[PDB]
DNA sequence: AGAGGATGTGGCTTC
DNA sequence: GAAGCCACATCCTCT
C-alpha cells in the first residue's frame, strides 16, 4: 500500500469501515489492480471484476452472501451524499467526487504515478 | 375511520401513530374533516415543528377538501422531532379568511421509528 | 362551529395564545432545502403575491399566512424600513379570530411577530353563529 | 446494467 | 439500558 488511504479517509478502527473507504483501500494497493483500478482520469475508477470486489467487501464486513448486486446498491446511495458518482455509459465505472486530494494529500496525477497506473 | 378532535372547533382529523419512521408511508391515510361547511375544492395543508425543529420537512402535505373531507394521499414526515419529543401539527384550510387548526404532541418521528428491543 | 363561544376569553386566558401575544422570534419556513439565494427571492416574490410561511421558532408553531383582508397594500409593507418587510394577515386560529403581525429581514429571512386578538372579525363571526 | 423505493439489522453514541 | 443516528444489506420493480 503506497499510502494509508483507509486512515486518510476517516477510518480509524472505530466505526466499521465504510464502503467508499474500503474501495479507496483497494485502489491504493498494487496487488488489487487486477480487479479494481483507476481509469487514469481524475478520481475515476472501474471495477474490472465486480464479483471479486464484492467478495472482498463481503469478507471484510463479515457478510458472506455479499454480491455486486448488493454492493452497487451501496454505491448508488452515495449519489445524493456526493461521495461517489457513476460514469454514465461505462460499465462498472464510478468516480469519487468528494475531495480525495485534501484527504489523501495527493493529486490524482501523483497517486496514479505512485501506483504505476497504466 | 376513527376521527379525533383538533384544537379548532370546526375541524377533526384521523388518528396518526404516536411514533413513526421518517419518510415512511403512514399506516392509515391522514384525513382532515370539517364540522361546519367548507366549499369543495378548498385546499388544506399541513405543517409540523417544535422547539427542536421549527419546521419539519414533509411530503405530499397538500390536499383538496371534498364533501367535507381532505384526504391526504401518502403524507410522510421527513424531518425528525427529537428524542422523546413530538411534533405540533398545524392544519390550514384555505377559506377566506384562512382557517387553521393545530394539534399538539401529534406524532414522534425518528430515523428508525418503532423497533423491537435488541 | 367556525369559532368558539368564549372567542375572547380563549385569547386572554389559554396559554397557547398568551405564548404568542408577546414579541416572539419568527422565521420563514419555506424551501428549507434550497440555497439561501433561492430562499430569498422565493420569499420576497411570494410576499408580493400576498403569501408566506412563518413559524415561531421558540415554540416551533408553523402558520400559513395570507396577507389580505377578511396584490395587497397595507398588509404587506416594504417601505417602513429599507430591507425589512412588515406583514399582516388575519385568520381564525383555533376558533378565535386573530391577526398575525410581524416583520422579516429580506436577507436573514427571519425577524419577529405576534398574534393580537381581532375585536371586529370576532364580532361578525360570532354573529353568523348567533 | 443501472436507478431508486421499502424496510430490517447490527455498530455506536447520547440521554 | 433505551432510544437515537448511521450505513448499509436485502429484496425488488422498472426501464
Amino acid at each position: 500500500p503506497v499510502i494509508p488511504a483507509a486512515a486518510l479517509a476517516g477510518y480509524t478502527g472505530s466505526p466499521p469501515i465504510q464502503l467508499w473507504q474500503f474501495l479507496l483501500e483497494l485502489l491504493t494497493d498494487k496487488s488489487c489492480q487486477s480487479f479494481i483500478s483507476w481509469t487514469g482520469d481524475g478520481w475515476e475508477f472501474k471495477l474490472s471484476d465486480p464479483d471479486e470486489v464484492a467478495r472482498r467487501w463481503g469478507k471484510r464486513k463479515n457478510k458472506p452472501k455479499m454480491n455486486y448486486e448488493k454492493l452497487s446498491r451501496g454505491l448508488r446511495y452515495y449519489y445524493d451524499k456526493n461521495i461517489i458518482h457513476k460514469t454514465a455509459g461505462k460499465r462498472y465505472v464510478y468516480r469519487f467526487v468528494c475531495d480525495l486530494q485534501s484527504l489523501l494529500g495527493y493529486t490524482p496525477e501523483e497517486l496514479h504515478a505512485m501506483l504505476d497506473v497504466k | 375511520g376513527e376521527l379525533v378532535r383538533t384544537d379548532s372547533p370546526n375541524f377533526l382529523c384521523s388518528v396518526l401513530p404516536t411514533h413513526w419512521r421518517c419518510n415512511k408511508t403512514l399506516p392509515i391515510a391522514f384525513k382532515v374533516v370539517a364540522k361546519g361547511d367548507v366549499p369543495d375544492g378548498t385546499l388544506v395543508t399541513v405543517m409540523a415543528g417544535n422547539d427542536e425543529n421549527y419546521s419539519a420537512e414533509l411530503r405530499n402535505a397538500t390536499a383538496a377538501m371534498k364533501n367535507q373531507v381532505a384526504r391526504f394521499n401518502d403524507l410522510r414526515f421527513v424531518g425528525r422531532s427529537g428524542r422523546g419529543k413530538s411534533f405540533t401539527l398545524t392544519i390550514t384550510v384555505f377559506t377566506n379568511p384562512p382557517q387553521v387548526a393545530t394539534y399538539h404532541r401529534a406524532i414522534k418521528i425518528t430515523v428508525d421509528g418503532p423497533r423491537e428491543p435488541r | 362551529p367556525r369559532v368558539v363561544p368564549d372567542q375572547r376569553s380563549k385569547f386572554e386566558n389559554e396559554e397557547f395564545f398568551r405564548k404568542l401575544s408577546r414579541e416572539c422570534e419568527i422565521k420563514y419556513t419555506g424551501f428549507r432545502d434550497r440555497p439561501h439565494e433561492e430562499r430569498q427571492t422565493r420569499f420576497q416574490n411570494a410576499c408580493r403575491d400576498g403569501r408566506s410561511e412563518i413559524a415561531f421558532v421558540a415554540t416551533g408553531t408553523n402558520l400559513s399566512l395570507q396577507f389580505f383582508p377578511a396584490p395587497s397594500r397595507e398588509y404587506v409593507d416594504l417601505e417602513r424600513e429599507a430591507g425589512k418587510v412588515y406583514l399582516k394577515a388575519p385568520m381564525i386560529l383555533n376558533g378565535v379570530c386573530v391577526i398575525w403581525k410581524g416583520w422579516i429581514d429580506l436577507h436573514r429571512l427571519d425577524g419577529m411577530g405576534c398574534l393580537e386578538f381581532d375585536e371586529e372579525r370576532a364580532q361578525q363571526e360570532d354573529a353568523l353563529a348567533q
